[PDB]
């Protein structure tokens, strides 16, 4: 009661045309991070252009905790991209209620990280992975945010 | 505990009261008249620890030291990275224990676990009738540590291989796995030292450590006292006279290297031993990076004149390029100026770098896929690319590497903007002759032809693709025909909509006839392809029938997003346009006043649509970041993006350490 | 290790392969009907039970976890520094051996460690009597603990301490010495677990990593860890949710204090156990400064719509006086901009600077002062007194801290000018009571009086002393004049020298009267009169009257450089008067000719008096750190050459992270 | 042999009132810090060129050995200044060559010890003693070089 003051989140992955559960639940590092960056790989043009923004722009994000599934797993056991959706709740400071959840979902993912833990000491369990949000040219992509506390 | 072994090579008494018996033996070494007072036995003796001590370093002591040389050297295979003189010397008929052993610790580094633990039963039966523990201490330590690495590894496997592989791979097999786990149940590591003859734990007390992991502890413990040291330095700028705290971490981490690769241990290859490797270097290269922009007060030039800075050899290569993580080398490159530390005899690193190469191709033309040697490569060569660029290759080794990066690489962990950031990072430094451009242009080839059915999606994270890798080409290359694409547009007929589009964004490296041929049936005013189609200003300025076609867009995303805030859906996107009609309109690239009809939209459209009436608060400072050198001209021009600007400007520099906003105040708004 | 307990008290499935009697307890926890179904005897053991976990904060289990909040507090009247507490507790006649344990610890606190080996004794020899096993293991560390106290303490005492305080003060009888030197002998304390009997070992194993070194090496491992991780996230704008690798920190730290605090052991006062606490909290001071200023795009504030601000408590202050260094906090406010912080807990924070000052008051008030306590209250009470920058001062609290300091706090430790650096560095945040003022005021009397002596020379490493001490009064207020204290330190027939320096010293507070006896008592014309003076009244408006001075002073210092030109000595000369006197050449203080006759022998004299004629490749970036403020802007009005000093400055500003030569470049030259 | 550079250095101490010398034959650490910075007040007031640039100097050092001398630290076992003499040499670039020696002298010097070195376990001695520029009310103090190499 005197000072830590915690929070939750909830983490889930689906798949495309399938309704599938195939991934982890509950994010203990859930650390977040945007980058956005220009280089000069277009050092010189014809001039004359408007612009093109490329602004390259990258998000990358992980979660460790393990027991992703086990019947999804046996029919498995026998290339889509993967689809994310994002499950947090934002109270208010001057209440301090229960009254907005937060939704994020990224079309396209991948988990892509080392396939080599290589630790000496046993480890319980949570094998970290990495994500990161690809691109296509035809639209939206990155991160679709709905917002709730319509009261 | 009698003496101390300074990481200099020096001799320090701790406890002794009679007689200096280890100061006896500098005396003897260096004198020479007193050397042949001893007899032929004794004589053979003092050579024997003569040459022993000078080849594990030890030179002399407090008393007599003065300015010392120390070296490194590893004769081990392993490490220089030839896995084919070591596939060639596994191929022979072993003579000795320690041969086997050897050969041991060769399966174990090639990634041939399997057999490694059948190597280490027969090292550990045929051993035990001799008088020389040090080797079964050392098979010991190899069986358990591989019996960890392939529990752990079994463990990631059936945790995460069935998706991040694709499909599932069973590289153990079952019997095996059962037996070693039968046999392994009720093995403990903290009892080896104790429970084993007396006369190893007398003769052979140096070789405790190795039981648990206290060894890495108390390496770990004083590279931390290090870095807390280190880093106190550079804030307080002071100066280190005689040996300097940078010296002694890089002398104990080679010494580390070499003993924990010549004698043969496995544990060279795992997690810790990466973190180890990886803060001390990133500690050294910080540190070099610093002390680069030392401000000299009154006191450097007469000591430390025409600056030693640091020189990165082939050995300060291959660790880089073998431990590091991608997301650590970007994370360390934008503290430091990376290129402007010199690099030493190229030879031996575009020798490695061309091996890396060539066994890469060797192992991804086979149909074999050793999964498990695979899966600690991957980083390695990833590593070694990334820090390729920083070097001066040679023609033919840049053609081998562009040719091994562009073709036999997987998609699975090198997106095509992955792909063409690295390629373009490594030609930064090297010229662009015929070599390289036709491995480019033998790859845009490929991926063109790849992709000529109704099912070949294409994915990157950057949503990059051969538009701008075409772009380069025309930036290097002039008057580059494409013959092959040539002759492909010759032969595209019709009901190639994905085929014809792709290639349209090529345009530019397209034969006159080509381009001809192609404006034929050519997708006519798609909004997207409008903006594709002055990307660069192909269709130079705008038209009526774009400017209706740009409001058509608008009021589709105005309708959705009433959608949306009907919905409370809040949106981001890739094609974000939003930016680029405010733009437009900024420089007056259309005339059209029906732009302020969508005020309140975007953050960015208020705020190159409206300037006069712009919320000032809503302009967010990562903004900046993503528009041309003239943008950033024509901004300091106009009243209305004035008064605002150099206040963002002014707290964000003293707020951040990003140096680009200190680079776009100083060059343009001052 | 069949369960893995996390540091927020969640408990995970580690090695159970039955029954998860966890999860029975923490579901019979919550089922007041399940707990009513056992009886009397097993109702006790299970609110026992309870009642301890809820001391150890045992919470819940990791599935049903939600929002968490677990409790800080420390007991131990050692940590809260009530000293005099502790010396009446122990004058109380022993009741326990628990008790006889806790006054032990509490003379090791006080540090009476004669007397607290031989308590130690006597209770190792008395606990037989009741059968009890952790006070023999817990006494036996505090003995090993506290004999290496002992040895450390009297090897510096001889080696160092002597030449500190310039008398052997021997805190022991050789008796003593000769008794703890033969008792111990060959004892290494890494068989003291392992000689204890077995009913200990399945009861008491847990205790075992205390005994050899490695009870610190753990957590210092994990805390480096712990920081790479940090650092990891630092530069990427990273956005981490619920639980982040920050607050885990602050858990270990405060559950390790806890551990190492409440039970009365003696690891408190090292070097060792001080690293922990002054990494972490640096670490958390690091990200909290961070996480104050960052750039977001939407949903950078959506994430974890709230922070802390890393609210520091009495409990962090007590952190601060306790385990850092005036050194550490320089780096801590170069680094970081605690002036920002926000402080909670107003009040507490007086009674524990009323208490060190009081115990500082008594300590140093009377003939009897105890080197054994002045061994560990010097550092405690500097970084309590150095930190209290910020504190929102209470009339009373502000008062007795400031006479605590100036009065009775050792001057060895501290010289004038470091005194008047610390009475500012209070008065920052706050303002300046007639208290104050009064307090200031004696101080300045007795002080003045203090020094007047015949072979004294009150050197000081700042320069500056009570004249500027009079000065900051008189720069907050200057209604107050000197009252009768300029006549009892005026009272002079002629008498002695020093006191004439000290004269003119504490010009700007004198009587009228005072004044026109210094004008009778010599005139205002000296070498140093010209930065006690020039530094205080006269400054400017008019000096030719010292035109035969400057001119006398460069002859010295021209055949000074003369000299050392034939030779080849260089010099330095600290207190640059040249300086000075360029500066006032450029100031237009001086309009004679013959200082051009001085060109071309002291570098900021050759910037200054020669503007068209100074070489510019002898640039100088330290001169770039200081400059000015209102000059600064006159030389900026600059014409000729003033490109250059923006040029330099822009080369500095890019290749260093320094505001200071951020605000320097922005505020006036742009 | 192959790259390790390394150097050495001398440190000489001295109390006034006669020639008496400590002498450590090597410093380690050897910290060497020069701190300039100034203060926060606005007095201002126009007609007052502030001038300031807060020459002050505070001037840090490191010394470690394990020499005391033994002739009169055993006199004392059974207030005069600590000035300490710096000594060490300079080399030429061009021809790596034995022809320049640095002296550095302090007139005012007083030591500083922390006096909680006390720690955990056995070290290899080491007593780190750091000092603190003095300076007197007189003049000049502190900064004093000799340089050689004359040829």
């Amino acid at each position: 009661m005197k000072t830590v003051i915690q929070d939750t989140a909830d983490v889930y992955f689906k798949r495309k045309s399938d309704g599938k559960l195939v991934f982890t639940a509950e994010a203990q590092t859930a650390s977040f991070s945007q980058a956005i960056s220009e280089e000069k790989l277009r050092g010189g043009i014809g001039n004359k252009p408007l612009y093109i923004l490329k602004s390259e722009k990258e998000i990358n994000l992980t979660v460790k905790n393990a027991f992703f599934d086990l019947e999804w797993l046996a029919m498995t056991q026998g290339s889509e991209r993967y689809e994310v959706e994002y499950r947090t709740i934002a109270y208010n400071p001057d209440t301090e209620e229960v009254y907005s959840d937060i939704y994020i979902q990224f079309p396209n993912v991948s988990p892509s990280g080392e396939f080599e833990m290589s630790l000496e000491n046993g480890n319980a369990l949570a094998p970290e992975i990495k994500f990161e949000a690809l691109a296509d040219t035809d639209t939206d992509e990155m991160a679709v945010v709905i917002e709730a506390s319509r009261d | 505990y009698d003496y101390h072994f300074e990481v200099n090579g020096t001799v320090v008494r701790h406890k002794n009261k009679g007689f200096g018996y280890m100061e006896r033996f500098f005396e003897l070494k260096e004198s020479c008249d007193e050397r042949s007072k001893l007899s032929k036995k004794q004589y053979e003796r003092f050579n024997a620890l003569f040459n022993f001590f000078e080849k594990n370093g030890v030179i002399c002591m407090a008393k007599d030291a003065g300015t010392l040389n120390t070296s490194i050297e590893i004769n081990s295979l392993a490490y220089h990275g030839k896995y084919d003189v070591m596939k060639k010397f596994i191929e022979e008929q072993s003579v000795s224990i320690e041969d086997d052993y050897k050969k041991a610790f060769f399966l174990a580094c090639l990634g041939r676990w399997e057999e490694s633990y059948d190597l280490y039963s027969n090292i550990i039966l045929n051993s035990i009738d001799e008088s020389n523990g040090c080797v079964y201490y050392l098979s010991q330590i190899n069986r358990y540590r591989i019996y960890q690495s392939i529990t752990q590894a079994v463990t990631q496997f059936n945790g995460l291989g069935l998706l991040t592989f694709g499909r599932h791979y069973k590289p153990f097999t079952d019997e095996f796995l059962a037996r070693i786990e039968r046999e392994m149940t009720n093995f403990n590591i903290d009892d080896l030292f104790n429970g084993m003859p007396f006369e190893f734990q007398k003769k052979y007390k140096i070789l405790e450590f190795l039981s648990d992991n206290q060894f890495l502890y108390d390496d770990t413990v004083k590279l931390f006292e290090l870095t807390n040291k280190v880093r106190s330095e550079m804030s307080e700028g002071s100066y280190s006279f005689g040996m300097s705290s940078d010296i002694v971490v890089l002398l104990r981490l080679y010494d580390n290297l070499r003993f924990l690769y010549e004698n043969c241990l496995w544990s060279v290859s795992f997690h810790e031993f990466h973190q180890y490797i990886r803060n001390s270097m990133s500690l050294l290269i910080e540190k070099a990076e610093y002390e680069r922009t030392r401000d000299i007060d009154e006191l450097g030039f007469s000591f430390f004149g025409k600056k030693s800075g640091f020189f990165m050899e082939y050995y300060d290569f291959v660790n880089i390029s073998r431990h590091f993580k991608i997301d650590d080398i970007k994370n360390l490159e934008r503290s430091c100026s990376i290129d402007k530390i010199r690099f030493g005899e190229q030879e031996k690193i575009e020798e490695y770098l061309v091996g890396i190469a060539e066994e890469i191709t060797k192992q991804f033309s086979a149909n074999g896929m050793n999964v498990v040697f695979y899966t600690q490569f991957i980083s390695e060569a990833k590593a070694a690319l990334y820090f390729a660029k920083y070097v001066k290759l040679s023609e033919e080794g840049l053609g081998k590497i562009v040719k091994a990066l562009l073709f036999y690489f997987p998609e699975r962990d090198l997106d095509i903007g992955k792909r063409y950031v690295w390629l373009e990072r490594l030609t930064k430094c090297n010229e662009l002759p015929k070599s390289i451009i036709s491995i480019i242009d033998d790859f845009l080839v490929l991926q063109a032809e790849k992709h000529i059915d109704q099912n070949y999606s294409e994915v990157s994270s950057n949503g990059l693709y051969s538009r701008d890798y075409g772009a380069l080409i025309k930036h290097f290359e002039k008057n580059f025909i494409s013959k092959r694409l040539s002759e492909i547009t010759l032969c595209l007929t019709q009901d190639k909509q994905k085929q014809i589009d792709f290639l349209f964004k090529l345009l530019p490296l397209l034969s006159t006839n080509a381009k001809s041929h192609l404006l034929s049936f050519k997708s006519v005013e798609n909004i997207n392809d409008l903006m594709n189609g002055i990307r660069i200003g192909l269709i130079d300025e705008f038209t009526p029938e774009h400017e209706e076609l740009i409001i058509e867009y608008l009021e589709t995303r105005k309708v959705n997003y009433i959608v949306e805030k009907e919905k409370g859906i809040q949106t981001f996107s890739s094609n974000d346009y939003m930016s680029t009609f405010g733009i437009w309109y900024f420089l007056e690239e259309i005339n059209n006043s029906k732009m302020e009809e969508f005020i309140g939209m975007d953050d960015q459209y208020d705020f190159f649509v409206d300037p006069e009436n712009f919320d000032y608060k809503k302009f967010i400072p990562s903004w900046l970041k993503n528009y041309n050198d003239k943008l950033l001209g024509k901004i300091a021009g106009n009243k209305h993006m004035k008064h605002h600007v150099i206040e963002v400007l002014k707290e964000r520099v003293k707020n951040s350490n990003d140096k680009r906003y200190l680079e776009i105040l100083m060059n343009y708004f001052i």
